[PDB]
DNA sequence: TGCGAAATTCCATGACA
DNA sequence: ATTGTCATGGAATTTCGCA
DNA sequence: TGCGAAATTCCATGACA
DNA sequence: ATTGTCATGGAATTTCGCA
């Protein structure tokens, strides 16, 4: 502060104030001629204030608030010190947009069976139809095999009378939902453990994790708009003539209809596949097998060129679910207790809670 | 000749009355030929309209090439012989008071009707909660004839719920005594 | 058909159906062996119906389709049959998404001169604060500056009262807006001929095109926020504080702030810049000029490698506005009137009337 | 010493009491010194608290070194003094009696008082709606003594409002006449 | 042993509240 | 304590029919 | 005539209803 | 008859201080 500039205007040298330029006093004040022009060298003293005061005009980032210091003052490594303040301003910390993306997103192995992994989802509201409002989607992870029921509510009783007429047919080991209300009750979770169910939650406010559902709610939407053009929205109806149309539609990338993933062979719809007519059933199963292992799967996409993956230990902040107008969109910085795997962690978080969530809606705090 | 497979053949029969269960009062039965797979729906009564309407629920999985039934009034009418029509399905009926299906069907309905008495009987009232756990029962029994379960027949696969009792199926000396006194 | 076919079973080469292979006759129908197995070949003249009856199992597309053709049949060029009947299903043309990008944005020309284009827009609903629930956004092209109204109303009378303050001070060659009530009413369109002042508008439903504005808005509400953390939302004493404090923010890319670049010098705001203290006032306005000129412009970036752009004639899709519940989310295929530039375009379309019309609201009409 | 410069100094004055317009009784009136740019503010006192919420929105565009105006008592409060002190602003009076501007305010405040006038006349209560052009005419204005308007001294362009009519600003025969009846 | 054309595979694009 | 997916239709690439 | 470090510039990312 | 924009903070690149 005082003791260090003193002996700087007595011509001696300190620690990276630059020898060659010339500095002196007026006003009261140290000053300095530098190639840009005549800039006041505060004492170190006096530094936050000043970098607070430029920061807290309009809240800028690192060149705009270093650019309105530099109209009057200079010191040493003045970006260090900026850098300092908005690592410490919560406002900018909580209310700024990242501008570093996620990493690339991880692509699950396939459920290796029929009935190992089922992913459920609600789309709706609909227009009323029969007093019908929802749908509940069941999508077999392996297959794709699909099943439709209407509710008239997303409700945890509407999904248990849906699940005991599916679970008729086979037991699943595993149903992945999202928060959904309806899968996410005590009921719903005695439901599953008195049938050996063991239940899989998506990571809040990320429909991505159910994307195996999700993208068949699509071609569910797409497939009841096309039969419902120039029609009053009678949807449900339509249900069972979707559900088969859609479970007997090929998927150019496999080369087999969900169907065929289940059952080895084409019931009796139009087009039926005939390729394994004299086959025995035996020898069909078989070929089934080798069919269901030998399935593509895709791989991990490159990562974009500024990407973050998260650390053990890191200082990362989570998406506010529902900012309210005129609200910061991001929580508090909170740690990285342990990294699942690339796109998911828990975090030690606002409320000092372990909360499991995706790297899509976490940003990594800036200036460390 | 072309070996059997699962959809070549559904056979479908209904049993019934039984005491009402969430108002309900037949259960329609279908096994598949080839598997012995079996499905089973509620119904109020045994009347085309209530066969239509629960076939459509099964047919929205899959289709059978052909329908096997005895005359049943339901199962004859034109209206059932239209339905069938419309989904390509050929019918086919046993001659009058002459019911043939194949020894593994016959089998399974067999099951079937000795399977309901066992359990409905102490609660003849509570069957309709009751039939999902019968139809896994059903599909998750081992078939003396074919080295598998009608599940991993119709799937190529084990299920997640292995029937490993293979079970009585007979009335216990206290069931044959409160069944005389319910049918009383 | 019947001709084609006959003259086939009896070993003439017909062009299309290669030598190789053995054509007979079976159950009243003409088959041949591929290695596939055994196909029937139907009828020319039965060739739609049957593309048409596994194309409306699913309303599938090229590939999900011909899997099902298939399975019973083979002709030669089956394809072309069934793309045929793709283009030709109303519905598969209204309800399907594009699989084709927007070419490249524009980066239109920053305005010459102060005054010469002003950006308009609202925000809103916000919290009511001392009655008003939005705010009137006024930005200069060229510079930036802009100019905050609260109001009870995104309405033209209150739009009118707010410019009606800042034309006291200039008058603009042009007011670009998008399509709000407020902006496209005729009293507004009468105000504005009243003082010579050409109304520019976006093309609907297009926000980008108001980009000048609403990247303001952007950081009108993050600053907002930032004040209001930890407050109730009483933003309306805040708009003036706002505007003085994002007119007088560095601009890190131009190196210059709004009020710089309206006025060549600062007002007594904090950390004012003294650069042109021993200028005359004429000497600044003359450096402001070479300032302004000098400004970075971005450029066109690349193209996504599966862009289109819009060719006169072309036959193209206007996105429906507000889709309801399971309706297609395309309009009627229209044509390309004309080209006004690489990403805006007339065409004549579903009422028969022309529109200009963003390209991101457009996609091209597959299969020609 | 440094040339002069715009915001260099505001120089403040009331104009008033006028006929009510819109409910408006006075003028706030804003010179900049450098350029002669004017702002007007419609206010309904010549009050420290009008004078403050006027000058809020013109301090929210640009702020001044010092405001100059004379020893009016909405200037010299000790709450006008917080508020200029709040805002860096230095606060400067002519001695009373005495009011001392430059050449080119004087000026400028006498075209706004004559412009006014001229306007008033045949419509003396709907001033409030003919602020704006009264401004854009006030900074379109050709200054004699420099070669440019407010306008370009301003922001250095042209303005879109040239105000090529250098105007008669004195009153029609016809204006002396029903001026004389409109104050009787 | 190489050509033109058809068939198949590749894959960016967009939408699942 | 968990994780994107896949129909789509032009373009790129491979295969086919024939020689 | 070349080094280490600071300063400046580059630019992908995301959000404006 | 019209058209994206730009604050942001790490990384890449250039400049600076000194020799
Ligand atoms: O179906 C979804 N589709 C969107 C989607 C699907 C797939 C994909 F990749 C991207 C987006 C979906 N979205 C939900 N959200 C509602 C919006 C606020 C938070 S949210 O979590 O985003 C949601 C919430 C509660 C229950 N089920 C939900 C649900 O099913
Ligand atoms: O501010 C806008 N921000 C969104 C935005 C801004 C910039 C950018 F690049 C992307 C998105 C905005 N959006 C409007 N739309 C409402 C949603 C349905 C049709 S829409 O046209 O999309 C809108 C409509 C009417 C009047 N003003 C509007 C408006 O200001
Ligand atoms: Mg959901
Ligand atoms: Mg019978
Ligand atoms: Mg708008
Ligand atoms: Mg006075
Ligand atoms: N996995
Ligand atoms: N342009
Ligand atoms: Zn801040
Ligand atoms: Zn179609």
């Amino acid at each position: 502060l005082d003791a260090e500039l003193d002996q700087l205007l007595q011509g001696h040298y300190i620690k990276g104030y630059p020898k060659q330029y010339t500095y002196f006093l007026e006003d009261g004040k140290v000053k300095v001629s530098r190639p840009e022009g005549v800039k006041i060298i505060p004492p170190q003293s006096d530094r936050q204030k000043i970098v607070l005061q430029a920061h807290n005009l309009a809240h800028t980032g690192r060149e705009a608030t270093l650019l309105k210091i530099a109209n009057l003052y200079w010191w040493p490594n003045m970006r260090k010190d900026v850098v300092k303040q908005l690592g410490r301003c919560q406002q900018c910390l909580i209310t700024n947009a990242s501008n570093k993306a996620s990493g690339p997103i991880l692509r699950p192995d396939r459920p290796q069976k029929p009935f190992d992994k089922f992913f459920i989802d609600y789309i709706g509201p609909l227009p009323p139809s029969q007093g019908y409002l929802y749908v509940l989607v069941v999508v077999d992870g392996m297959t794709g095999f699909t099943w439709l029921y209407p509710t008239k509510a997303p409700s945890t009783s509407a999904t248990v009378k849906s699940l005991n007429v599916l679970t008729s047919i086979a037991i699943p080991k595993v149903i992945h939902s999202d928060q959904g209300a309806a899968f996410t009750s005590s009921t719903f979770a005695e439901w599953a453990k008195e049938r050996g169910i063991h239940l899989e939650f998506s990571t809040p406010y990320h429909p991505q994790s159910s994307g195996k559902v999700e993208r068949k709610n699509s071609d569910i939407k797409r497939l009841l708009t096309k039969l419902l053009v120039g029609r009053p929205t009678k949807w449900y109806d339509l249900l069972p003539v979707v559900q088969l149309a859609l479970n007997n539609t090929y998927s150019p990338v496999l080369k087999y209809t969900p169907h065929q993933l289940l059952f080895g062979i084409d019931s009796n719809t139009p087009f039926a596949n005939q390729d394994t007519l004299d086959l025995t059933r035996e020898e069909e199963l078989s070929l089934l097998q080798e069919i269901r292992t030998s399935l593509y799967h895709p791989s991990t996409p490159p990562a974009s060129s500024r990407s973050w993956s998260p650390v053990v230990g890191q200082l990362v902040q989570e998406r506010v679910a529902r900012p309210a107008s005129l609200r910061p969109r991001w929580h508090k910085p909170s740690t990285v207790l342990k990294v699942l795997n690339p796109r998911t962690v828990v975090i030690l978080d606002h409320l000092g809670n372990n909360r499991t969530v995706s790297i899509d809606n976490l940003k990594p705090t800036s200036h460390q | 000749d072309r070996p059997q497979k699962p959809f070549d053949k559904f056979f479908i029969d209904y049993i019934g009355p039984l005491p009402p269960s969430q108002g309900y009062l037949y259960v329609l039965v279908v096994v598949d030929g080839m598997t012995g797979f079996t499905w089973l729906y509620p119904t109020k009564a045994p009347s085309t309209s209530a066969t239509v309407k629960s076939l459509n629920v099964l047919t929205s999985i899959a289709i059978p090439k052909v329908i096997h039934s005895d005359q049943g009034a339901a199962f004859t009418s034109s209206t059932f012989a239209e339905w069938a029509k419309e989904r390509g399905i050929h019918l086919e009926f046993s001659t009058p008071y002459h019911p043939q299906s194949s020894g593994k069907v016959e089998r399974k309905n067999s099951d079937i009707k000795r399977l309901l008495t066992k359990l409905l009987v102490g609660r003849p009232t509570k069957w309709y909660d009751l039939l999902p756990v019968v139809q896994l029962a059903l599909n998750n029994t081992y078939s003396p004839v074919l080295k598998y379960t009608p599940h991993q027949l119709l799937f190529g696969i084990d299920s997640n719920t292995p029937f490993a009792n293979q079970d009585t199926l007979d009335l216990t000396r206290e069931e044959e005594l409160s069944l005389l006194q319910e049918i009383r």
